[PDB]
């Protein structure tokens, strides 16, 4: 397989000469709805869900999980940086899913995760 | 000499040079193809096409 | 010709080179089609003689050698620049399969497949669609019949976003997904949404 | 915007070939193919054209989206949208005049 | 006279009888291929032809070839006696398992050492050659393949001629082309400088190369002293002498190089006498030999051009110069001379599927030989033998290419048996080898008047390639050398012979040909002394009863197979009779075939010739018989079982079934038809079904070419239609991983994926919609950090990131039905597979098509149509009885289009529809003296046929339609004239006038409005141009020409414009952008520069022209 003469995309195909095989070759970017409207409308959706959780709660995700800052803070470093331990914020995670998994919040959510 | 110019610059080019003292050119009408017209007539960029 | 050239300003050494350019990547793609073969315009041929030419030249001349081979390969060098410029100008044009000639630079603007003359042949648009055509008696003078698997799939973004709009989708992706499922609760905003 | 008065067209001369580049292709090798990615100062290079995945990096320190106009110093690519490889340009240094 | 023994019993209104039946329709096709291989069957045909030597194709081939030597004579090979093998397995099993039917071929090479002279012969291996069915097509790949023959004109001498238009004197030139070598042109011009022209040299004068073959200038001046202007050109000419013509000749050919008297001889005998170097096909040479008249009392051996040649083309030039009408050669016969023409048949052979296989294994033996003699110069003499000689890879390689990528091997197209028996028949005249649409001149694209009885003059192609593809009239054969034969029976004294004699092109043109429809007592005499004669070319008048020499065999003769079933042909144009032709071939079979009302005697002989009806091959009882298949009991004791493919798809999407119609216990004689397969009824050609047509317009909805059709059709299945789609997905290895089929998919509910079966495939005969998944796969995936929400809902829903991606084979847009039949091939299993893949499976989807608006029907008179509405059959006029019409025709079209065999053809439908009834009290009425004896009595829905250019005449159906017999309630609808009152069936009252009825063939085209639906509203899109794209599967984009934006232009658009090309075509951001402003409450944005001048700038930017666009200021812009 390593081993073979490519083939030029600028050979005719059909042998009619009314297009070369560089023509018919798709992309594998973004697609004008695919990613655009998809990402741009749970940005949105984004901005008006998980601004609902609470502000420290905001913040937890926002560096435990990396929204503003990104770089996912392990427990250990959101509790560097709070002063808080591992053990407690796994307590006020646990109830954030619990409380987003009820209501207009999962039923927003589920048309992204599938 | 013997190069086509269209009827309005050429008229203003005599003109601008006569009204300073420089002589009349001699020039008569003359029609030509929708092809060589197109060509005299047209940019680069529409020519090459 | 000398007088076009001495109104110009400029200066005649344009027509010797020194530094022939590149065209971008994306304007010659090497890409994997499906079964693993790799495709490639001939550019990238092109391009790789003249710089195997131009590094030869110059480990020629970094070594030394008496000036036969290296006008020799000179010589080459001219003659790979004038072949990717354009083939068959001058000389025999270079095939590598089947005595094919490799599309030359230049022969992306000549020709019937140049980029002009496929410019004055148009573009393909979007939202847009054909079908057979059949006489219609009953249509006033201002109208025409679309057939709904027609006009569905050619107005989907208005038809989805309206029928977001009237709750019957909770968001954008569950309306495409009904969309392209074709529920009973589209036709009613598709005939909305055309009026 | 989208004001153009007027479109010339003129001899490109040595020095217009290298301002139009971004960068000098010293070497003929297209693709590595163990890794499928450009190689260095090849013909696809990122460090002279650009990269291939937008806010990406060549050896991936400045990975994240969020470096706009940071040249890597380890490899020395710019960071921005992949649309840039069909924009960006390179020239060759011919070694003797053709 | 039903030649086959169970054949429908269809009176005709045949008013003579042919003394020739039609040949086997496939003739042409297999005759080729079985002299090609070389078989007993072909060896005594040629044997009873007269042949003196029967040579086949392959040993021809590789005998030219041997024997095989080195220059410096020590060693030399030959190879010759060619026989094949068994086929590897039945063209059922070849077919199915994807696998080539063929058969290996053996050679037996004697290998020679002239030195120690010693032999060494053994078998040899040669490589699988496509063997040819019985239906006279290629298996290759599993999928069926048919080498249509190609029209090329015969290596020879044509004497052209040009008149000069200053001195308007005569310029006569000739050309010599053979198959292979050098092209020689004397031609004389103005100045008188007779000349050659040798691979397009200067025209150095012919007495120059004449002298230069050692022919004395005494010679010259004898034996051309008849002749002034050459006898002043041989006065003219500066240089002489033998070597100095000989270096001026090298010099000219090969300036530059040593001129010496060895090298110039030796590169003329290459040049010219050398066989491998110049050659004449057979062919050639026998019409060189006729056009001289040399050498024609011994078979001809030495196929090179030889200088007896040369100066009898050179004394054959000056003969016509002079104007001289004949000319004769020691040892030769007087022969006319004058100019050749081109497109005469005499001139353009035929090349069948031999002689293109032939050609092709030529050159692959040819590159064979090179690389065997490179091998054997340079092997060690000792220890060699011919099985380390040999290779076989050029030859397999270069047979496989020709039967794949040759233009001259295309997909037989399978609507329908009619379509793929005119594939077989076709006459191409493009292709490798032959003419180019661009460079081919408009003249070769007019009828010739050598074409009659040859190629058919109307059934053509439509599009662009009119002319250049004809077809085999009924009655053509083609003789061995490749020129189209057709049949005669002599005249010896005015009494028509029975018997018939084969004559070519040129053999008919120096004879005189007679008329079939003049009319011939019963004992032979011409009752009138001046009969219609065909002359030379185009030349038709009145000669008396005994100068006539020869006499066609049918009036049917001048048309193809497809035309000679129109009825009333002779009454339509020749473009409409094109047109419909061409639509023939076009039909859709549909689920209940009938046979036409009305039709030709061709549908039987059609039908059983096209190879898709089985036919018992011996008579005897059938035992037992299903629909699965059927057991024969012959009559020698040993029982045959036919098993018939049921709903099995073509080649073009149809249904191929194949439906019993014996009953057990029923002798079935031999050569009769068993079971009838797609568009057949009883064995005969059943394409469409019979319709009840009333000729008027309809409120406009017929208007313009629109047809109005009943419900009835809807809902009794009258023109329902099987189609039979087709997916395959493959698994193939990858670097990061091998992909599997799987039930399991990714992300994905229970729900959609509850037809799939445990193996991952959707289970047969589960209806699959639009998008719907239909077989499962899972392709391995590498690394690709998960979005910030994606991850974190991977997360807390416990899905892991299920790194393999989804790749699963989905139904595509707009195809629906059940899923018949599912096929896999795996690699465990040990079955080939392309190499990189395991795991191949392919599922059918049936889909049953009922007619609808836009779905386009046609009778077979060319008068195409689209169903404008379908009313309901409440709505249909009805005639006096009840009978709604089942379609409505608009009868402004048919005047106009000249067509007026459809009217005919309705009447005699409706006549033969209610059976009609002769008044024979008193007497054969006057217009039915020429009726036959049967045809004067009828039952209700009989069969009638009319034999194209000699049927039913207008008298017949006059009197026909004022004898039809009365309806069960004792009333009779159609009145003399042939028209009906009917009711309107919306108002409900009488129309004011009478509307013609009857019964008229309807066919249903392929060229339905499933297929041609397309829309797009944001799809994929290309690579380098960044515009619109995608496979049929996601449906591209139209196409906004320039004449669309000249259209826009004039009426002063401007941003539609504007639009139409930026904002989506072509801007990468701002379709992204006007998508989210329709997707958003926002107004679309403005547009900004298309990619395709961003393009443009970058690439001519690269020819180092420096290109800047700039303000009114002179500043350079960044774009
Ligand atoms: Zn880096």
């Amino acid at each position: 397989e390593h081993s073979r003469d490519p083939v030029s995309l600028d050979m005719p195909v059909g042998s009619e000469e009314e297009a070369p095989l560089g023509d018919f070759i798709e992309d594998a970017e973004a697609m004008s709805a695919e990613n655009a409207v998809i990402a741009e409308l749970l940005h949105t959706d984004i901005r008006s869900v998980l601004a609902t959780l609470d502000e420290r709660e905001h913040q937890v995700i926002r560096l435990r999980f990396g929204l503003d800052d990104g770089q996912p803070r392990t427990l250990d470093q959101i509790g560097k940086l709070f002063g808080l331990s591992r053990e407690r914020v796994r307590q006020i995670e646990r109830d954030v899913m619990s409380k987003l998994r009820h209501g207009e919040r999962a039923d927003r959510l589920r048309s992204y995760a599938s | 000499p013997g190069s086509l110019i269209d009827r309005a610059e050429f008229e203003a080019e005599n003109r601008r040079v006569v009204a300073e003292g420089g002589e009349p050119a001699a020039g008569r009408p003359v029609l030509m193809g929708i092809t060589k017209a197109s060509l005299a007539t047209d940019s680069w960029l529409s020519a090459a096409s | 010709v000398v007088a076009a050239f001495q109104q110009s300003g400029n200066s005649p050494m344009g027509m010797v080179l020194d530094a022939v350019p590149v065209i971008p990547p994306e304007l010659r793609p090497m890409v994997q089609l499906d079964g693993g073969r790799f495709a490639t315009s001939d550019l990238n041929d092109l391009y790789r003689r003249v710089i195997n030419r131009n590094n030869r030249l110059k480990r020629l001349i970094d070594l030394g050698a008496p000036e036969i081979i290296v006008n020799n390969e000179k010589r080459m060098l001219q003659e790979s620049v004038d072949a990717l410029f354009d083939n068959g100008r001058r000389g025999r044009p270079v095939t590598g399969p089947g005595n094919r000639p490799l599309k030359s630079l230049s022969d992306l603007l000549k020709g019937k497949q140049g980029r002009f003359r496929q410019n004055l042949l148009g573009k393909r648009v979007d939202y847009s669609g054909r079908s057979v055509i059949v006489v219609g008696p009953q249509l006033k003078l201002h109208q025409c019949g679309l057939p709904k698997l027609m006009a569905l799939e050619l107005f989907k973004p208005f038809v989805m976003k309206r029928l977001v709009d009237l709750n019957h989708a909770q968001n954008i992706k569950s309306a495409k997904r009904m969309v392209e499922r074709q529920r009973p609760q589209v036709w009613d905003v598709l005939e909305e949404v055309i009026a | 915007v989208n004001f153009f008065d007027e479109l010339r067209i003129g001899l490109a001369t040595a020095e217009d070939i290298r301002q139009w580049s971004y960068g000098e292709v010293k070497k003929p090798e297209t693709i590595n193919y163990r890794t499928l990615k450009p190689e260095k100062d090849g013909l696809f290079c990122e460090k002279i054209f650009g990269p291939t995945r937008d806010w990406e990096c060549y050896c991936g320190k400045y990975k994240r989206v969020r470096f706009k106009g940071i040249i890597c110093e380890r490899c020395g690519v710019e960071v921005t949208r992949a649309k840039v490889r069909r924009e960006r340009m390179g020239h060759i240094e011919l070694a003797a005049p053709v | 006279n039903n030649s086959v023994p169970g054949a429908p019993n269809r009176v005709s209104f045949a008013k003579l009888r042919e003394p020739l039946e039609v040949p086997g329709l496939l003739d042409v096709q297999t005759d080729s291929f079985e002299w090609l291989i070389g078989s007993p069957r072909w060896r005594e045909s040629a044997a009873e032809r007269g042949d003196v030597n029967p040579v086949g194709g392959l040993e021809e081939v590789l005998y030219e070839l041997s024997p095989i030597e080195d220059f410096s004579g020590s060693m030399s090979l030959s190879f010759s006696d060619p026989r094949f093998d068994d086929v590897k397995a039945p063209v059922d099993e070849c077919k199915d398992k994807d696998m080539t039917y063929a058969a290996p071929l053996f050679v037996t090479a004697e290998f020679i050492n002239n030195n120690t002279g010693e032999i060494k012969s053994q078998t040899v291996f040669m490589g699988d050659f496509p063997m040819m069915t019985e239906k006279g097509t290629f298996i290759i790949n599993g999928t069926e393949r048919v080498v249509v023959s190609q029209l090329v004109r015969s290596p020879g001498v044509y004497f052209d001629e040009t008149i000069d238009k200053s001195t308007d004197k005569t310029l006569h030139s000739v050309k010599v082309i053979p198959s292979r070598g050098a092209w020689l042109e004397f031609d004389v011009d103005k100045r008188d400088t007779v000349g050659v022209r040798i691979d397009r040299k200067r025209r150095q004068p012919v007495t120059v190369l004449l002298k230069a073959l050692g022919w004395t200038s005494e010679q010259i001046v004898e034996r051309f002293g008849f002749s002034e202007i050459m006898r002043s050109t041989l006065e003219k000419d500066n240089t002489v002498g033998t070597d100095e013509a000989l270096l001026d000749i090298y010099r000219k050919l090969r300036p530059g190089e040593p001129p010496t008297k060895e090298s110039a001889q030796t590169l003329l005998e290459n040049l010219f006498f050398k066989e491998k170097r110049y050659d004449l096909a057979r062919v050639g040479r026998y019409k060189v030999n006729k056009k001289l008249g040399l050498h024609v009392g011994e078979p001809i051996t030495s196929s090179t051009l030889t200088e007896e040649d040369v100066v009898a083309t050179i004394e054959y030039l000056v003969r016509l110069h002079e104007g001289q009408t004949t000319m004769t050669v020691p040892g030769g016969v007087e022969v006319p001379v004058e100019t050749d023409d081109i497109d005469h048949f005499g001139n353009r052979r035929l090349r069948t599927v031999g002689e293109l296989i032939q050609n092709q294994i030529r050159v692959g033996m040819s590159r064979m030989e090179r690389v065997v003699r490179e091998r054997m110069t340079t092997q060690d003499v000792e220890a060699i033998t011919p099985q380390t000689l040999i290779n076989i890879r050029p030859v397999v390689a270069a047979i496989k290419e020709f039967f794949g990528t040759s233009q001259l091997s295309q997909f037989m197209d399978q609507n329908n048996p009619l379509s793929g028996l005119t594939h077989k028949r076709r006459l191409s005249a493009l292709g490798p080898g032959g003419l180019s649409r661009e460079r081919a001149g408009l003249e070769v694209r007019d009828v010739h008047p050598s074409h009659y009885g040859r190629m058919c003059p109307i059934e053509t192609p439509e599009g662009p390639n009119i002319g250049l593809i004809g077809s085999l009239s009924v009655y053509a054969r083609v003789n061995p050398f490749g020129f189209i034969e057709t049949p005669y029976r002599k005249v010896v004294d005015g009494v028509v012979s029975d018997e018939i004699v084969y004559l070519t092109a040129d053999e008919e043109d120096r004879h005189v040909v007679a008329q079939a429809n003049s009319p011939i007592d019963a004992d032979g005499r011409f009752v009138e002394p001046r009969v219609l004669v065909r002359r030379k070319a185009g030349e038709v008048e009145y000669v008396p009863s005994s100068e006539v020499d020869y006499m066609d065999v049918s009036p049917r003769q001048m048309v193809s197979v497809a035309t000679a079933m129109i009825p009333f042909l002779e009454h339509d144009d020749a473009n409409r009779a094109l047109m419909g032709a061409n639509m023939q071939r076009q039909a859709v079979p549909l689920v209940r075939s009938e046979a036409p009302l009305v039709g030709t005697g061709m549908e039987l002989r059609a039908a059983i010739d096209a190879g898709d009806v089985v036919v018992a091959e011996e008579s005897g009882v059938i035992e037992e018989v299903s629909a699965d298949y059927i057991t024969v009991m012959h009559d020698n004791g040993t029982r045959r079982t036919y098993r018939m493919r049921k709903f099995a798809r073509s080649n073009h999407g149809t249904c191929a079934n194949q439906c019993p119609i014996v009953d057990a216990g029923d002798r079935v004689e031999a050569g009769q038809v068993i079971a009838d397969g797609p568009c057949t009824d009883d064995g005969e050609m059943a394409l469409g079904k019979n319709l009840l047509v009333a000729i008027m317009p309809w409120e406009g909805h017929n208007y313009e070419d629109a047809i109005i059709l009943s419900n009835r059709l809807v809902e009794e299945d009258v023109l329902t239609s099987i189609h039979i789609e087709e997916h395959e997905i493959d698994a193939r290895d990858t670097k990061l991983g091998a992909e599997e089929i799987t039930r399991d998919i990714p992300n994905i509910s229970d729900e959609v994926l509850a037809d799939l079966d445990e193996r991952g495939i959707v289970r047969i005969g589960a209806e699959v919609r639009d998008g719907d998944i239909l077989v499962g796969k899972v392709t391995p995936k590498g690394e690709t950090e998960l979005t910030p929400e994606e991850r974190l809902l991977r997360a807390i829903f416990g899905e892991k990131a299920r790194e393999v991606r989804d790749t699963s084979l989905k139904v595509p847009h707009g195809e629906s039905g059940k899923v018949i039949g599912i096929r896999v091939f795996s690699r465990e299993d040990e079955d080939e597979l392309p190499a990189g893949v395991n795991e191949l499976v392919r599922v059918y989807v049936a889909q049953k098509r009922k007619i609808s608006d836009g779905d386009k029907l046609a009778g077979r008179h060319g008068n195409k149509g689209v169903i404008g509405k379908i009313l309901p059959v409440e709505d249909m006029p009805f005639l006096a009885d009840g009978t709604p019409v089942d379609i409505i025709l608009n009868t402004h079209g048919v005047p106009r289009r000249m067509n007026i065999g459809q009217i005919l053809e309705t009447h005699l439908g409706w006549c033969a529809h209610s059976g009609w009834k002769v008044d024979a009290a008193k007497g054969v009425p006057d217009w039915a003296a020429r009726l036959p004896d049967e045809l004067l009595e009828a039952q209700p829905n009989a069969i009638v046929s009319t034999p194209v250019f000699d049927g039913a005449q207008e008298a017949e159906l006059q009197g026909l339609l004022s004898c039809t017999l009365p309806n069960r309630d004792g009333d009779v609808l159609v009145d003399a004239d042939g028209k009906a009152m009917l009711f309107d069936g919306r108002s409900g009252e009488p129309f004011p006038y009478p509307v013609t009825v009857g019964y008229m063939y309807i066919m249903k085209l392929h060229h339905l409005v499933d297929d041609k639906i397309h829309a797009r509203s944001t799809g994929p899109y290309s690579m380098i141009t960044q515009q619109p794209l995608g496979g049929k599967a996601q449906f591209g984009g139209q196409r906004f020409g320039e004449m669309e934006c000249w259209a826009m232009q004039a009426y002063g658009a401007a941003y539609t414009l504007q639009e139409l090309l930026t904002i989506k075509s072509d801007d990468t951001v701002g379709r992204v952008k006007v998508y989210e402003a329709i997707v958003k409450g926002e107004n679309i944005p403005e547009p900004g520069i298309p990619e395709s001048f961003k393009v443009l700038l970058k690439e001519l930017q690269s020819l180092c022209l420096n290109v800047e666009v700039l303000s009114s200021d002179g500043a350079a812009i960044e774009l």
